[PDB]
RNA sequence: AAACUGCGAAUGGCUCAUUAAAUCAGUUAUCGUUUAUUUGAUAGUUACAUGGAUAACCGUGGUAAUUCUAGAGCU
RNA sequence: UCAUAAUAACUUCUCGAAUCGCACGGCCUUGCGCCGGCGAUGGUUCAUUCAAAUUUCUGCCCUAUCAACUUUCGACGGCUGGGUAUUGGCCAGCCGUGGUGACAACGGGUAACGGAGGGUUAGGGCUCGACCCCGGAGAAGGAGCCUGAGAAACGGCUACUACA
């Protein structure tokens, strides 16, 4: 057929708009910009390495020189 | 044999080395938290008694005070005991820690100085480090200046100075948020 | 089994919340408040399911956190509160009251109030006793404790509460002739006229009922909800619970459809 | 400490009870003064805009 | 019942909470605020017998001047067995209905319960039980009235 | 950020080895008991504010080896 | 012998707020004085909610080449206690001799988790159900325990056996 059926949202104001909306409806419109991240399995894998490490898990090259 | 040897009064910690077991022997048989004389390891030592801290054997593992053995034992250690820290509420674990008499057997000694002698060290008590950081109670400040009862506190706290990365801008300063 | 449940599964939710069986596997599984797991009345399952109000799951607790919706006149902020019969629910900023009201096919249904309407409600009373101190007190429906009553009311009677106040204003007896409606069983959303009660030592009485058009049944008396001697205080919904027989509803539709078209 | 060198700690803490005296006096009358401002400020401002 | 003596046991047989050493005398109707006797009424169309308030028995599982209560259901039967101390065995006989052969099977049960010494049991008689807590391993009912002999 | 403290981790998900009045089904009882959390009520017998510890952090180490840990100094 | 109240005493003995965030206000003896709003987090008892543990009645497949069974060292009941969140032969002492069975007990088989239900149909039936919903049990085989409102927990700990 010639027939389209959908669904329509009409906002208030432009602001109103952004704090409401799913972000993935935002990148379709090129209001905002996409995320970058990595994958599910490599953020997953740091978070258990990071479990070996008691604070200041940032730097944790001191004990290369342990060995001389 | 390494020794570590600390100056709780000037805050100055030195590990040496000692090859010489005569030199040694004097600390054989002695209790963890005993008090020894300094003179047998040199002359500049005349004049000085330490108090044996703790050890750790050849192994690694350390020792534990109130255990009578020169040898290692096996423990069920629960929470709040010295060598175990539980990952989980309830947990024990049992573990292997060496005795609290001194012997040959272990790889190095920690030591603690009690009184000083007439003779200095080169690297141990010829300098001090300062303290971390003041009081932060109130009631703590007042005592510490030796304030009366209404002697506004406020003014009293110690505040450091520190500066931004590259900014050129001025040092600001910064304060402890007194509490109670 | 080692502790509380703290799931629900589709297809096990109750009956009366109308839930598609596709489209997920759970359930809003309602928390633990002053009316029973069985028959309440989530709040997402109103807002989002009966008003539309919110598309889905995510933005039924938006509204939430905003405190737009209250029920009693106090606040709720977590969607799945266990609501019941007779409470009110209000929203400010629509404009509009809802009571909570069974219909005669024993589901919730939404019933529009008046503003002066939606300052009172009705429970039934479930004990009488006295508390610490020799203060007497009294326990509603929907678990309100209420101290210093009146010595003549006796359990199982129903009290007006001012819901502002929290103070009864005026009771009704329970004895033949009162206006009723049921809560529980098979005749659930009926209204009829109490004719005369049966009582079997042990437990387990029943009473008889009436109907507007000569209608009669029974119900256990843990069932029977007294809102009124006659004209009942609250305002009914629309049919008045008189439970049309099927033939009719067909004969009923067919005549409101054309006429209307 | 880190914060303050010996020479600071001792100075300190053996100040001599009349500057503390001073101190008590001259914070308690800059408050008081301080105090009477605003008070003063926020009666008149209020009578002016009612006014006009 | 045929009881010989009441105290006839290591220790002091009465009722808990029943003060008897009081130095003033005071005479009252009540059961037990006087000092004499205390019985109750268990309802539900059940009348305490006469032998039970006059009594001078101690019996803690008694329905009557006792500490346990009567609620749930009850049950009739007849009496097989009567050779424990305060303790019978009851016969139970039903019909239990087989759908594929459209006809009935006879089948029945045995049931423990405890008597009190108000009662005078034989064997062959028709008693109605009421249940009660758990006083035994298989002990959960108690007799309250006995049917009259043809 | 880190670390102390509070809460959760006893729900989910998987499987059918054991089990023949046992599990289980419909129907009763708790006047024979425990109950975090949620909801509603409810407690008149130096004070303008009490006392000692500990982690993160700084610094000195051990063992081929692990989400092992020692003794010293601040709050 | 309930709710609740009163009296004589008792206790290594409790609880009755030394905690936190927003607003910037009002009195006159103007003292760095007094009073005052709404929330968060806690707290003693009763009620409620999600429950949990025990418990009444009736109902399970084949087998007699299984006919008598249960009490050494509780098997059925009485009494005084001990223990448990509580009842109870659940356990300790003392005293009675009972309890189940041809209306099929007791024992052996099950290529047996139970139920809602699936397949096949004149009616009556025969057969299957590990498996999306509800209840129970287990985490290689056995036992023991810590923390906690809740576990005899195993993506928690201790020991032996078997693997590695
Ligand atoms: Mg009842
Ligand atoms: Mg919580
Ligand atoms: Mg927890
Ligand atoms: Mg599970
Ligand atoms: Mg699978
Ligand atoms: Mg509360
Ligand atoms: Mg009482
Ligand atoms: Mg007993
Ligand atoms: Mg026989
Ligand atoms: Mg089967
Ligand atoms: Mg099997
Ligand atoms: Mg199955
Ligand atoms: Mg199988
Ligand atoms: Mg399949
Ligand atoms: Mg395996
Ligand atoms: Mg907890
Ligand atoms: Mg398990
Ligand atoms: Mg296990
Ligand atoms: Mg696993
Ligand atoms: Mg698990």
């Amino acid at each position: 057929g010639g027939k389209t059926t959908g669904f329509a949202l009409i906002y208030d104001s432009p602001e109103a708009l952004k704090k409401f909306e799913p972000r993935y409806r935002l990148v379709r419109a090129g209001l905002a910009a996409k995320v970058e991240k990595a994958s599910r399995q490599q953020r997953k894998q740091r978070k258990n390495r990071l479990k070996t490490l008691r604070g200041t898990a940032k730097v944790k090259g001191a004990k290369a020189k342990k060995e001389k | 044999m390494k020794l570590n040897i600390s100056h709780p009064a000037n805050g100055s910690q030195k590990l040496i080395e000692v090859e010489d077991e005569r030199k040694l022997r004097h600390f054989y048989d002695k209790r963890m938290g005993a008090e020894v004389a300094g003179d047998p390891l040199g002359p500049e030592w005349k004049g000085y008694i330490l108090r044996i801290t703790g050890g750790n054997d050849k192994q690694g593992f350390p020792m534990k005070q109130g255990v009578i053995a020169p040898n290692r034992v096996r423990l069920l250690l629960s929470e709040g005991h010295s060598c175990y820290r539980p990952r989980r509420d309830g947990e024990r674990k049992r573990k292997s820690v060496r005795g609290c008499i001194v012997g040959p057997d272990l790889s190095v000694l920690a030591l603690s100085i009690v009184k000083q002698g007439e003779q200095d060290i080169p690297g141990l008590t010829d300098v001090v480090h300062p303290k971390r950081l003041g009081p932060k109670r109130a009631t703590k400040i007042r005592r510490f200046f030796s304030l009366s009862k209404d002697d506004d506190v406020r003014k009293y706290v110690i505040r450091r100075e520190v500066q931004p990365k590259g900014e050129g801008k001025k040092p600001y300063t910064k304060a402890p948020r007194i509490q109670r | 089994a080692r502790g509380p449940k703290k799931h629900q599964k589709r297809l096990s939710a109750p009956s009366h919340w109308l839930l598609d069986k596709l489209s997920g596997a759970y359930a809003p599984r309602p928390s633990t408040g002053p009316h029973k797991l069985r028959d309440c009345m989530p709040l997402i399952v109103f807002v989002r399911n009966r008003l539309k109000y919110a598309l889905n799951y995510r933005e039924t607790k938006a509204i939430m956190m905003q405190r737009l919706v209250k029920v009693d006149g106090k606040v709720r902020t977590d969607i799945t509160y266990p609501a019941g019969f007779m409470d009110v629910i209000t929203i400010e900023k629509t404009g509009e009251n809802f009571r909570l009201i069974y219909d005669t096919k024993g589901r919730f249904t939404v019933h529009r109030i008046t503003d002066e309407e939606a300052k009172y409600k009705l429970g039934k009373v479930k004990r009488v006793q006295l508390g610490r101190g020799g203060v007497p007190f009294l326990v509603t429906h929907d678990a309100r404790t209420i101290r210093y009553p009146d010595p003549l009311i006796k359990v199982n009677d129903t009290v007006k509460i001012d819901l502002e106040t929290g103070k009864i204003t005026d009771f009704i007896k329970f004895d033949t002739g009162a206006l009723a409606m049921i809560t529980g069983g098979r005749n659930m959303g009926r209204v009829g006229v109490i004719t005369h009660r049966e009582r079997h030592d042990g437990g387990f009485g029943i009473v008889h009922l009436k109907d507007a058009l000569d209608n009669t049944f029974a119900t256990r008396e843990s069932n029977v909800f007294v809102i009124g001697s006659e004209k009942p205080w609250i305002s009914l919904p629309k049919g008045k619970g008189v439970k049309l027989t099927i033939a009719e509803e067909r004969d009923q539709r067919r005549a409101r459809a054309l006429a209307a078209a | 400490i880190v914060g303050a060198s010996l020479e600071v700690i001792k100075e300190r803490r053996s100040m001599r009870p009349e500057a503390r005296n001073a101190a008590r006096l001259a914070a308690i009358k800059e408050s008081k003064e301080k105090k009477a401002a605003a008070q003063a400020a926020k009666k008149a401002e209020k009578a002016k805009n009612a006014a006009a | 019942a045929t009881e010989l003596t009441v105290q006839s046991e290591r220790a002091f047989l009465k009722q808990p909470h029943i003060f008897l050493n009081s130095k003033v005398k005071v005479k009252s109707t009540r059961p037990g605020k006087g000092g004499r006797r205390w019985y109750k009424d268990v309802g539900l169309g059940f009348k305490t017998p006469k032998t039970a308030i006059e009594g001078h028995y101690i019996d803690k599982k008694c329905p009557f001047t006792g500490m346990v209560s009567i609620r749930g259901r009850i049950l009739t039967g007849r009496v097989v067995s009567t050779k424990m101390h305060r303790t019978i065995i009851i016969r139970r006989e039903y019909l239990h209905y087989i759908p594929k052969y459209n006809r009935y099977e006879k089948r029945h049960k045995n049931l423990a319960a405890h008597v009190s010494p108000a009662f005078r049991v034989e064997e062959g008689d028709m008693v109605v039980v009421g249940q009660c807590r758990p006083l035994s391993k298989t002990v959960r009912f108690n007799v309250l009235r006995v049917l009259p002999r043809t």
